[PDB]
């Protein structure tokens, strides 16, 4: 057992836990949260487009190593990291590589509510009804302390009040005065 | 007091609560979509 | 005695230049610890005083690498400024010790 | 709201 793993010098950001992503609910309530952080700390973040799957240390090995090896170079000028990851559903399921990204988990307060945001899609999440309350329940499962920032809050402002806040204590702590 | 305290034991605390609730959240899942479907 | 405070001395003062000279430097390596530590009057530590302590599951920002038994590093919190961080080889010499 | 919104103050500030 090692006592100390290689890890980057600076977390990368990564926004997870509405639900399933691959769908219109989750991941057009999380193109919300990128434009926000975009702007806010424009000049002192790093934000990227995610592809391959990071949880297999499908893709190969060198695929994505070598994309694990860029978020390895985005911490080396000490500079915030964003990922848009578009298969992480699950706090363990980026438990095993030398990452240890940011759990923001996006907390949905009501499962009922969730339902009526996909017959709010049309009819084309409404083929897609129970599927997406698996993981949404199962994260529901996972404890909230295992996870990092957690936003509970309808409107953008409250979540975005969190949003900020956070990687801005986050900030400082990783940044010393002079 | 006396004709709304038998009836606020029935319904009246679990329906009005729950739907300024959903209706924070009904606004809570159009907001992250209008956010993020022009920037 | 005397002719031991002669080598003693002198590099405590030349460990804490070497320490004050790393604050500067940028972040080389962070690590992810699995145990907990916190400094003792033994650890044959350069500095004695400035060294720093970590739980289960903390993070340490290391800037430079002191010796084979001490890295110079920082914690990741609010304030915190650089310390002495045990190497693994040094936390493979402290739990020895306590069996010997 | 006013058991709410400082309960979304003791996660923050903890």
């Amino acid at each position: 057992v090692p006592p100390y793993d290689v890890v980057p010098s600076m977390r990368p950001i990564i926004l997870v836990g509405p639900s399933l992503k691959g769908y219109e609910v989750t991941d057009m309530m999380q193109k919300a949260l990128f434009d926000f952080l975009k702007h806010l700390f424009d000049g002192r973040i790093s934000i990227t487009r995610v592809t391959a799957d990071i949880s297999l240390a499908r893709s190969s090995l060198a695929e994505v190593q070598s994309e694990i090896e860029r978020i390895f170079e985005l911490a080396r000028t000490l500079q915030l990291v964003a990922l848009d990851a578009d298969t992480i559903n699950h706090p363990a399921q980026l438990s095993k590589t030398s990452l240890a990204p940011i759990i923001v988990y996006i907390k949905i307060t009501s499962p009922k509510v969730l339902q009526r945001l996909i017959k709010s899609r049309g009819k084309s999440q409404s083929k897609h009804l129970n599927v997406q309350i698996a993981a949404s329940e199962k994260l529901a499962q996972c404890p909230p302390e295992m996870f990092d920032i957690i936003l509970d809050e309808n409107q953008l402002e409250d979540a975005c009040e969190h949003l900020a806040e956070y990687l801005e204590a986050y900030w400082k702590a990783t940044h010393p005065p002079s | 007091t006396k004709e709304r305290e038998k009836a606020k034991s029935r319904g009246t605390f679990q329906k009005l609560r729950e739907k300024q609730q959903l209706e924070e959240d009904l606004r809570g899942y159009m907001s992250w979509i209008t956010q993020g479907e022009v920037m | 005695q005397g002719p031991h405070m002669a080598l003693r001395k002198e590099a405590e003062r030349q460990a804490l230049a070497q320490l004050e000279k790393a604050k500067t430097k940028p972040v080389a390596f962070a690590v992810r610890t699995n145990v907990g530590y916190n400094p003792s009057p033994g650890d044959e530590v350069p500095v004695e005083g400035v060294a720093i302590t970590f739980e289960p599951k903390d993070f340490l920002h290391i800037k430079e690498k002191y010796n084979n038994d001490w890295w110079i590093g920082r914690l990741v919190k609010e304030g915190c400024e650089v310390g002495f961080i045990p190497s693994p080889v040094k936390l493979d010499s402290l739990r020895l010790l306590q069996e010997q | 709201q006013k058991a709410k919104a400082e309960e979304r103050k003791r996660r923050k500030m903890s």
